[PDB]
């Protein structure tokens, strides 16, 4: 019964997109499934996206939609991939509609979730005042005062990088101790350390110690961990690491996976994190998953 | 980028 496609891509965001677009212009089909919830739907605008800067992301991911449906070769459908299996007649896909798919071979795209720090009004926040990358949200704090939610060794890293964006406070929250040098290294770059639990976050992003004080910043960073979206790749049996901040699904630098004929690109691999990121390694992953197709 | 890259 299943319908048969070339290469199916799971997840249709900025990776899987620009993936499917390799294919569809090498005229093989192309079928994506995508459940629609990008890791970016919570900000208003999307940043550093050369030709892109400033645009809303709902905007940049219906143009790219829209432009790879223009191959008629390419598919979509607005579905969630819960099962995959590798058999001999390639890949089966079974969806949480209760349809099954097949292809020779697969490209996972699916992103990935983030786990929020477990703080008092942290998650209604997340996008607006709240942030996890300085490249994509930095600039528009104009200078102003900055927040490092420390959640760990890690947030040292995200503490010392941050005065480039503006007056920074590391907010230990009682949870990691830096050392000696690492006090030296913060002092020189300006960094401020503040080292009371947080009670929770008020206002636009004003966080409350423990203690009752209450210090106002126009921006709040955290370096929190993030999931794999989808359980797909560890059902394939695709070589999954663990990175610093969580799991990503390992690749060669072709974005081959440890499973013959899938790929992966976006933020589930090694080298993702931002939407030009996406865009360049899943028009890798798309060619690659051709020339396999065409060579075996 | 996964981290300072
Ligand atoms: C608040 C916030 C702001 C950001 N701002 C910026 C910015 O300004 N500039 C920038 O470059 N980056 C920004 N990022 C980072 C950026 O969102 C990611 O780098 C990028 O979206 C990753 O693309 P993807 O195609 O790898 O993942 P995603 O965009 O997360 O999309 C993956 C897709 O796969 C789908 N999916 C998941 N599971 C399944 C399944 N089982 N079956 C079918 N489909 C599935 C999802 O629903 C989703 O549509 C921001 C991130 C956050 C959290
Ligand atoms: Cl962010």
């Amino acid at each position: 019964s299943p319908m048969l496609f070339d290469v199916i891509v799971i997840g249709g965001s900025h990776a899987g997109q620009s993936a499917a677009l390799q294919i569809a212009r090498a005229r093989r089909r192309v079928l994506v499934i995508d459940a629609g919830a990008r890791r970016n739907r919570f900000a208003s605008q999307s940043h550093g996206v050369i030709g892109q800067d400033g645009r809303s992301p709902d905007a940049i991911a219906a143009d790219g939609k829209a432009q790879l449906l223009a191959y008629p070769n390419a598919q979509w459908r607005e579905d969630s991939v819960v099962r995959a299996e590798r058999s001999d007649a390639g890949y089966t896909l079974i969806c949480a509609s209760g349809q099954h798919y097949r292809a020779c071979q697969l490209v996972l795209a699916f992103g990935v979730v983030d786990e929020l720090p477990e703080l008092e009004g942290l998650e209604e926040r997340w996008g607006e005042s709240v942030f996890h990358c300085p490249y994509c949200h930095g600039y528009e704090l104009d200078g102003g005062r900055i927040g490092v939610l420390g959640s760990g060794p890690l947030s040292y890293l995200s503490a010392m990088l941050m005065p480039e964006w503006g007056q920074t406070v590391f907010l230990t929250d009682a949870s990691f101790e830096p050392d000696e040098e690492q006090r030296e290294a913060l002092a020189r770059r300006g960094v401020e350390i503040v080292r009371d639990r947080i009670a929770r976050i008020v206002d636009r992003a004003t966080v409350e110690l423990a203690d009752g004080r209450r210090i106002a910043f126009d921006g709040l960073f955290t370096m929190n961990r993030m999931r794999l979206s989808s359980p797909v790749a560890e059902q394939l049996g695709c070589a999954i690491e663990e990175g610093p901040l969580g799991p990503y699904v390992r690749t060669d630098d072709a974005m081959e996976t440890s499973t013959p004929g899938v790929f992966a690109c976006g933020d589930i691999t090694h080298r993702g994190g931002t939407v030009a990121l996406a865009i360049g390694n899943g028009a890798l992953a798309g060619i690659a998953a051709h020339r396999k197709l065409v060579f075996g | 980028x996964x981290x300072t890259v």
